[PDB]
């Protein structure tokens, strides 16, 4: 650990690194949303929330907006940019039936969300009505990540399967299986030609789009708890996973053997992420603390 | 200068969070379950 | 934990009466009184701290902000130490300036030689007596305030009847201590100490040992619930 | 306007209560039931009128036999070991009216009693209260209520106070 | 029996006090000489009353 962040008072459920690899964003089971600063641990913003059941958060690539979501089944956008000196709700996007379990910014006007309605969607922040609806999953979608070119994205749902959608045609084109339980995390390889998953079977798998096949599995005989977060480092050599048993593991993507372990949390790890330049790893846990490893 | 101003901003934020947590710690939270079409509306009144 | 400490202090309290039997010497006359004083103040402090905790726990129905650290397990011993600090410092100061000694008294009687202990300073003994009496009196109020607690947590009936025996025994011996001399004043002191210790032990512990070892009933955790359910009035169910 | 968690607030004798009606979520419970780990108590509502004459949009699924299953599942979760349950049995007037015509033997296989209301209600409470297996940690509060009963708030207040008191004794190690 | 403000309990308390006072009086009387016999005999009366 290099820096430790304190100030929350309840369980922490989400985190997203900034596009400048300096500022963060964290969501806890309160009405609060803190923008951090890992260079010097001084907070910047603290946004109260109407419903204290937040499940995910996102940070805009333009550094001007954020997002939330949870059991209220609504996604909200906040004007972090210059707005006379404070923050206020920009738009509330309604139309989902179940809870909202992920969201990612495409631009300053388009955002993709996934929900427990077994349905993803693409919204229009200027109008507030979704323009495209992605259907086909038979279970609650739990994870969602975007490709580097922002023209394709993948998802994972409580039925063991992964789909590859495209934001323009609005149709699935490939389906990947292999797990035997619910899937909680997913993220692309840095080149955009592969992605990794994490399920409740204590296993992580790697898939490639062009070959339409499963390449490797990362598991062990001393792990029974499921994975809560998956992330690749730069160049894809190191794969990071966060488990239920208070621990975080470092894998080797090419040979599938453990190369390290991270142990600084007294409660379950719920989120992790790597900066754009691959300089640091941040971890969030079910206590009220964050940590930065380097 | 900028570091100083960030320090006072962080201190004020911490004070506000402390007061909010102290106020919120003094409330009783109840989860209301129940089977479908069985009531859970008269209880509300 | 406070019960274990009280039992240890009471073991010290009975053993402290063995310095009053036998030929006086220089160090026995120095260890006679402080031993009993500290060994009894420790028990009083344990009782006070225990009673003060249950009240503070029971009088905190509202979700509690800090008292959680106020009834900490480790701070009870600190409170006991702060209560006995006055006795410790007074005894140290007394032994430093004018310690007791041994005396062969040839002036009380013509044909008899008496071996007694001097006191050095009577003020330093009156201070111990006053402090012990003050703590014993405070125990009365702390027992009075705890009379409305539920069963298995109320002991107001036994705290007062153990202080009453102590006060009666140590007040009824004043004329004999003031007038009479010889080898029987030590016997009076031994009897008073032993009676006070026996009364405390009995009135505090003999009631429970009986339910714990015999009549092993009211004996499970499925009854103490219903018993603690009376202060706030709804514990309603059929079982 | 919002859908999903619904919240109500009220005060009684210098206390503040928060009630969450998450029953309209309509999704998989197991993915969000752990977000409520830390609630003081759970309020459960059961209608005594289902003992019979109403199944649920099915053929051999008694409504009471499904309420019992939900109570068994909820009371024995891994996240709800230390949280007590306040159980409300509502609509007793209809139960009293229907006992005289439809006996209780149509719902549960063995006895009820006098086919009398006093005896059937007690047996139903006993059957519903025996589904817990965490008797060493949690407790159940039961109070028959109707559409006319108006003393429910004082039952909730007293049960909450008792739960708080016993929770603190546990932390201190006394109980 | 709480017949009259728990009357049957204070009678027991007073009887125990009386017995304790006189049992403690025995050794104190047995070891006093001179003008203080009256002193040790008045105190028990006052305490019991
Ligand atoms: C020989 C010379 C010795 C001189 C001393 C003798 C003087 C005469 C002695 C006594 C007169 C009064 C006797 C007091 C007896 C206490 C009665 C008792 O035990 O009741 C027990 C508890 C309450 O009842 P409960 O717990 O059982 O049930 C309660 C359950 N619910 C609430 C549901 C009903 O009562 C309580 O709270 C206790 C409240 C406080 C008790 C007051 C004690 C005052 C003592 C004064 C003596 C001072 C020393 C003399 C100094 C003279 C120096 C020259
Ligand atoms: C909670 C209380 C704890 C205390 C423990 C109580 C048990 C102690 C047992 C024995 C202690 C004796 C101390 C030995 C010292 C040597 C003195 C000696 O024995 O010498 C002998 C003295 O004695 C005796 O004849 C007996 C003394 C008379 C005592 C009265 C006994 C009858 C009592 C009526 C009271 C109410 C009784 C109620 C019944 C209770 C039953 C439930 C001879 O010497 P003398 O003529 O020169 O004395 C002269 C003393 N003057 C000047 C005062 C006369
Ligand atoms: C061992 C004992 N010394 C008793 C002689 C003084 C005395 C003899 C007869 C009556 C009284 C009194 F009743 F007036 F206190 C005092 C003692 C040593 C240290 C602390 C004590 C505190 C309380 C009681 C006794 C204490």
């Amino acid at each position: 650990t290099r820096r430790t962040l304190r100030g929350h008072l309840a369980k922490i459920y989400a985190m997203h690194w900034g596009t400048d690899s300096r500022l963060l964003v964290s969501a806890s089971q309160d009405g609060k949303l803190i923008i951090w600063d890992s260079y010097t641990t001084n907070k910047v913003h603290a946004i109260p929330l109407r419903s204290s059941w937040v499940m995910t958060c996102a940070y805009a690539p333009s550094g001007n907006y954020v997002a939330c979501g949870g059991l209220d089944n609504i996604c909200s956008i906040y004007n972090l940019k210059t707005r006379e000196g404070n923050v206020r709700v920009s738009r509330e996007l309604a139309g989902h039936t179940g809870y909202l379990s992920c969201c990612r910014f495409l631009d300053d006007n388009q955002i993709v969300t996934s929900s427990g309605d077994t349905t993803c969607a693409l919204w229009d922040i200027e109008t507030g009505q979704q323009t495209t609806t992605f259907t086909g999953h038979t279970g609650d979608v739990m994870s969602l990540s975007l490709a580097p070119d922002t023209r394709l994205f993948v998802s994972g749902a409580c039925d063991a399967s992964a789909k590859l959608w495209d934001v323009r045609e609005g149709m699935c084109r490939q389906t990947f299986t292999g797990h035997e339980s619910d899937i909680n995390a997913i993220c692309f390889f840095p080149n955009g030609n592969a992605f990794a998953t994490g399920s409740d079977d204590a296993t992580c798998r790697l898939f490639d789009l062009r070959a339409d096949q499963e390449l490797m599995t990362y598991s062990h005989d001393n792990i029974i708890c499921g994975i809560t977060s998956v992330s690749f480092s730069k160049s894809g050599r190191l794969l990071l996973a966060g488990y239920d048993d208070f621990n975080c593991n470092v894998w080797d993507a090419l040979k599938a053997d453990r190369a390290g372990v991270l142990a600084g949390h007294d409660n379950r790890v719920s989120c992790l992420g790597v900066t754009d330049d691959g300089m640091a790893v941040a971890t969030g846990s079910w206590d009220s603390f964050l940590k930065i490893w380097n | 200068a900028e570091d100083k101003a960030a320090v006072e901003r962080s201190k004020m934020i911490d004070r506000n969070l402390r007061e909010d947590g102290e106020k919120a710690a003094k409330e009783v939270k109840l989860l209301l379950l129940g089977a479908g079409e069985s009531g859970k509306s008269t209880i509300v009144k | 934990e406070l019960s274990y400490l009280l039992l240890f202090s009471l073991l010290c309290c009975f053993s402290s009466s063995l310095f009053f039997i036998g030929e006086p010497q220089d160090w026995t006359c120095r260890l006679r009184q402080p031993a009993f004083g500290i060994s009894f103040v420790l028990c009083i402090s344990c009782i006070l701290v225990k009673t003060n905790r249950v009240l503070l726990v029971f009088e905190a129905k509202i979700p509690t902000s800090f008292h959680r650290k106020w009834w900490g397990l480790n701070l009870q011993f600190l409170l006991v130490f702060l209560c006995t600090f006055m006795q410790i410092v007074i005894c140290v100061i007394w032994l430093y300036t004018a310690p007791p000694s041994s005396y062969r008294n040839q002036e009380l009687e013509d044909e008899i030689i008496f071996i007694t202990c001097h006191e050095g300073s009577l003020m330093a003994l009156g201070f111990l007596i006053g402090y012990t009496c003050l703590l014993a009196a405070i125990c009365f109020f702390f027992a009075f305030k705890s009379r409305k607690l539920p069963e298995n947590f109320n002991e107001a009936k036994f705290i007062t009847f153990s202080m009453l025996i102590f006060f009666i025994v140590w007040i009824s011996f004043i004329p004999a201590y003031a007038s009479t001399y010889g080898k029987f004043v030590s016997a009076v002191e031994v009897i008073a100490i032993l009676a006070a210790s026996f009364g405390l032990l009995a009135c505090i512990f003999f009631n429970k040992i009986y339910i714990i070892l015999f009549k092993p009933s009211r004996n499970t955790i499925e009854e103490v619930r219903c018993s603690t359910a009376a202060h706030a009035f709804k514990v309603a169910a059929r079982a | 306007k919002t859908t999903g968690i619904v919240e109500t607030h009220f005060t009684f004798k210098d206390l503040y209560f928060k009630m969450f009606d998450v029953g309209g979520q309509r999704s998989e419970r197991k993915k969000w039931i752990h977000c409520f780990e830390g609630v003081t108590a759970i309020i459960f509502c059961v209608a005594l009128s289902d003992y019979d004459l109403v199944l649920a949009e099915d053929e051999e699924m008694n409504r009471m036999h499904e309420s019992m299953k939900l109570f068994d599942s909820i009371c024995n979760n891994k996240w709800f070991t230390e949280t007590s349950i306040i159980l409300f049995l509502n609509k007793k007037d209809l139960f009293e009216e229907k006992i005289k015509r439809s006996p209780l033997t149509i719902c549960y296989p063995e006895y009820t009693g006098s086919n009398t209301y006093e005896e059937a209600a007690a047996y139903i409470q006993c059957q519903f209260e025996d589904l817990n297996r965490r008797k060493d940690t949690k407790e159940i509060y039961t109070h028959f209520t109707c559409a006319t009963d108006t003393k429910n708030v004082q039952f909730v207040f007293d049960a909450v106070t008792d739960v708080i008191i016993k929770n603190n004794l546990k932390e201190c190690g006394l109980y």
